[PDB]
C-alpha cells in the first residue's frame, strides 16, 4: 500500500468556573475509534479485540498512569492561573495528539491545540510555537512550555514520535484480519425531494461496503450522467460505509436510466439497477 | 470562533423492509460549541436503546457524532433525529423515510 495511516489521541475540556470542569479523551486509528477513556477509575478502554496493538499489559498500564498523572497536572495549572484570571470562563480546549506514517515509512509527530475553537498553539519538531490568532495567551503557554516545564516536552516529542508509531503498526498487525477485510455494498433506488414540476429527483443508495474506495453513477447505457451528484461518505455502525448518488431529470427522460456501483469486493460483477418509478403499472 | 449549527444526515443501514432488523443512524457534524441535545425519535418519544460515538472533531475544530439504534419498521411507526444546539432557537428535527 502507498496510503497514509494515522494515530490521535484527542482531548477536549471545559472549564465552566474554578469549582466546576468535564472532560473527554478517545484514541483513533484513521476515523476509526479503537479507544475511549473511563475518566472515574483514569483507565483505557478497549474497544476490540485487537485494541491494546501487541503492547505488553505493562507498558499500557505505565501509559494509564502516564496519563492520570498528565491530567492531573494540566487541570491544576490551568485552574491556578484561571481562577486568579476568572473572567475567562466558561472555556473550552481542543487537543489532537498522534502521528502519520507517510508511504515511504517516514513518522511525522503532530500535538495540536485549540482555544473556543481557535488555533492557540502547536509542537514544531521541538518548538512550542503560537498561532497567529491571539498571540499573547498563546505566546505565554508557549513559552510556559518552552522554558518553564520539565521532560515534559522531551516526554511528548518521545511519544508522539516513537511510541505511537509503534502502536499504530502494533494496531495494524494485532488486527490484521479486520484490517484487510473485504465488504460487499449493497444498493437501493428511492426518489428524492422533488426538484420542481415535471421533474424527478432519483436517489441511489449503496450501503456496508468496506474499504472506502468505491464508484457509483447514474447510466444511461454507457453514458455516465454528468449531472450525478455524490454525497459526504458516511459512516455506518460497524465500521462499513453509507453513499447517496442522486441525479435530476425531467419526467419523460427518466426511463433507461440506471446505477452502477463498482467495489473491490465485487469481483468484477458490478451492481446494477435501473430506474422503475412510475413506468411499471 | 463563530458559532457553527449542525448539520444532520439521516440514514439507514438497509433497504426499509416492514417487519425486519435494520439500522437507523444519525451523523450530526459541523457544530460549535460542543454543548448539543441529539436524540432518536420513535413516534415522538425518545429511544433509551442507543449507541453514540465520542465526541470529536475534524480539522477546522468542529465538533461530530454519528448515532445509531437497531430497530424494526412498519408502516405505522415512523423514526427521526432531533437536535438542540445554542444556534438552535427550537430543535431542529429531520425524518426519515423509506
Ligand atoms: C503536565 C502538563 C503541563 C500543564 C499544562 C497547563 C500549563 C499551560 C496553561 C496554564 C497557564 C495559561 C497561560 C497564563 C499566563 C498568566 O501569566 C496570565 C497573566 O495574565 C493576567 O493575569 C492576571 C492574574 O492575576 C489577570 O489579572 C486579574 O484578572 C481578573 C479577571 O479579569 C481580575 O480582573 C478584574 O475582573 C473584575 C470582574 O468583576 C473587574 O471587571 C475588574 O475590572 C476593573 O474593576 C474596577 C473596580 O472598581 C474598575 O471598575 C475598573 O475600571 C475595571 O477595569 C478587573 N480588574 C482589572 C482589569 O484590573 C483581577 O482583579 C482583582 C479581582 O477582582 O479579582 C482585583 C482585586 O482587588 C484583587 N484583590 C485585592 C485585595 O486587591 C484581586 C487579586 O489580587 C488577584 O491576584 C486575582 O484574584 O484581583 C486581576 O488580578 C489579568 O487579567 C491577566 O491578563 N495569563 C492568563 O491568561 C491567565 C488565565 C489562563 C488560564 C488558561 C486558559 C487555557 C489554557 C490552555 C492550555 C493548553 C494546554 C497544552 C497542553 C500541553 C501538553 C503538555
Ligand atoms: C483515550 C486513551 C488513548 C489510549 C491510546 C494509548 C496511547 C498510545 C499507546 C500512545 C499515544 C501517545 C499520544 C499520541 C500522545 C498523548 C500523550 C499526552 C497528551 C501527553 C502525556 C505527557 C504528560 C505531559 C506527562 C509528561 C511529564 C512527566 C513529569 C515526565 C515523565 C515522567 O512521568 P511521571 O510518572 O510523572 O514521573 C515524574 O518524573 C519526573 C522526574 O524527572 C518528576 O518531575 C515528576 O515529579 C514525576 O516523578
Ligand atoms: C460552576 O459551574 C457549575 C456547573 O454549572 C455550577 O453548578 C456552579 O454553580 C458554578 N459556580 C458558580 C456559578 O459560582
Ligand atoms: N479539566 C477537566 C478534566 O479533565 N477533569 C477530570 C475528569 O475526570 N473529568 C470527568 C468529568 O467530570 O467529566
Ligand atoms: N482519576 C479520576 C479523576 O481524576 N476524576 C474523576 C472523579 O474523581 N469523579 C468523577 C466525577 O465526578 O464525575
Ligand atoms: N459518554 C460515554 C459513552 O458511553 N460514550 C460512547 C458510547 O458508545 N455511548 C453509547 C451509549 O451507551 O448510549
Ligand atoms: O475528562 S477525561 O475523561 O478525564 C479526558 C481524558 N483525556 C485523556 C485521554 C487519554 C490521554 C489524554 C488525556
Ligand atoms: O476503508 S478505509 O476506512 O478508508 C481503510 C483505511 N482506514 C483504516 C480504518 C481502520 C483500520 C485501518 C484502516
Ligand atoms: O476534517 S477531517 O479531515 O475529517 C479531520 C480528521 N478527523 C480525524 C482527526 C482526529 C481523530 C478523528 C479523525
Amino acid at each position: 500500500s502507498q496510503e497514509h495511516v494515522s494515530f490521535h489521541v484527542i482531548q477536549i475540556f471545559s472549564f465552566v468556573n474554578q469549582s466546576w470542569a468535564r472532560g473527554q479523551g478517545s484514541g483513533w486509528l484513521d476515523e476509526l475509534q479503537t479507544h475511549g477513556w473511563d475518566s472515574e477509575s483514569g483507565t483505557i478502554i478497549f474497544l476490540h479485540q485487537w485494541s491494546k496493538g501487541q503492547f505488553s499489559n505493562e507498558e499500557l498500564s505505565d501509559l494509564e498512569l502516564l496519563f492520570r498523572f498528565y491530567l492531573f497536572g494540566l487541570t491544576r495549572e490551568i485552574q491556578d492561573h484561571a481562577s486568579q484570571d476568572y473572567s475567562k470562563y466558561p472555556f473550552e480546549v481542543q487537543v489532537k495528539a498522534g502521528c502519520e506514517l507517510h508511504s515511504g515509512g517516514s513518522p511525522e509527530g503532530f500535538f495540536q491545540v485549540a482555544f473556543n475553537g481557535l488555533d492557540l498553539l502547536s509542537f514544531q519538531q521541538t518548538t512550542w510555537v503560537p498561532s497567529p490568532g491571539c498571540g499573547s495567551l498563546a505566546q505565554s503557554v508557549c513559552h510556559l512550555l518552552n522554558h518553564q516545564y520539565e521532560g515534559v516536552t522531551e516526554t511528548v516529542y518521545n511519544l508522539i514520535r516513537s511510541t505511537c508509531p509503534r502502536f499504530l503498526l502494533g494496531l495494524l498487525d494485532a488486527g490484521k484480519m479486520y484490517v484487510h477485510r473485504q465488504v460487499r455494498p449493497e444498493a437501493w433506488l428511492s426518489s428524492g425531494p422533488s426538484p420542481g414540476p415535471g421533474r424527478l429527483q432519483l436517489v441511489c443508495h449503496v450501503s456496508g461496503f468496506y474499504p472506502k474506495p468505491v464508484w457509483v453513477m447514474w447510466m444511461r447505457g454507457e453514458q455516465e450522467q454528468q449531472g450525478t451528484q455524490l454525497g459526504d461518505i458516511l459512516p455506518n455502525a460497524n465500521g462499513t460505509w453509507y453513499l447517496r448518488a442522486t441525479l435530476d431529470v425531467a419526467d419523460g427522460e427518466a426511463a433507461g436510466l440506471s446505477c452502477r456501483v463498482k467495489h473491490s469486493s465485487l469481483e468484477g460483477q458490478d451492481i446494477i439497477l435501473y430506474w422503475r418509478g412510475s413506468l411499471v403499472p | 470562533a463563530i458559532q457553527r449549527t449542525p448539520k444532520i444526515q439521516v440514514y439507514s443501514r438497509h433497504p426499509a423492509e416492514n417487519g425486519k432488523s435494520n439500522f437507523l443512524n444519525c451523523y450530526v457534524s459541523g457544530f460549535h460549541p460542543s454543548d448539543i441535545e441529539v436524540d432518536l425519535l420513535k413516534n415522538g418519544e425518545r429511544i433509551e436503546k442507543v449507541e453514540h460515538s465520542d465526541l470529536s472533531f475534524s480539522k477546522d475544530w468542529s465538533f461530530y457524532l454519528l448515532y445509531y439504534t437497531e430497530f424494526t419498521p412498519t408502516e405505522k411507526d415512523e423514526y427521526a433525529c432531533r437536535v438542540n444546539h445554542v444556534t438552535l432557537s427550537q430543535p431542529k428535527i429531520v425524518k426519515w423515510d423509506r
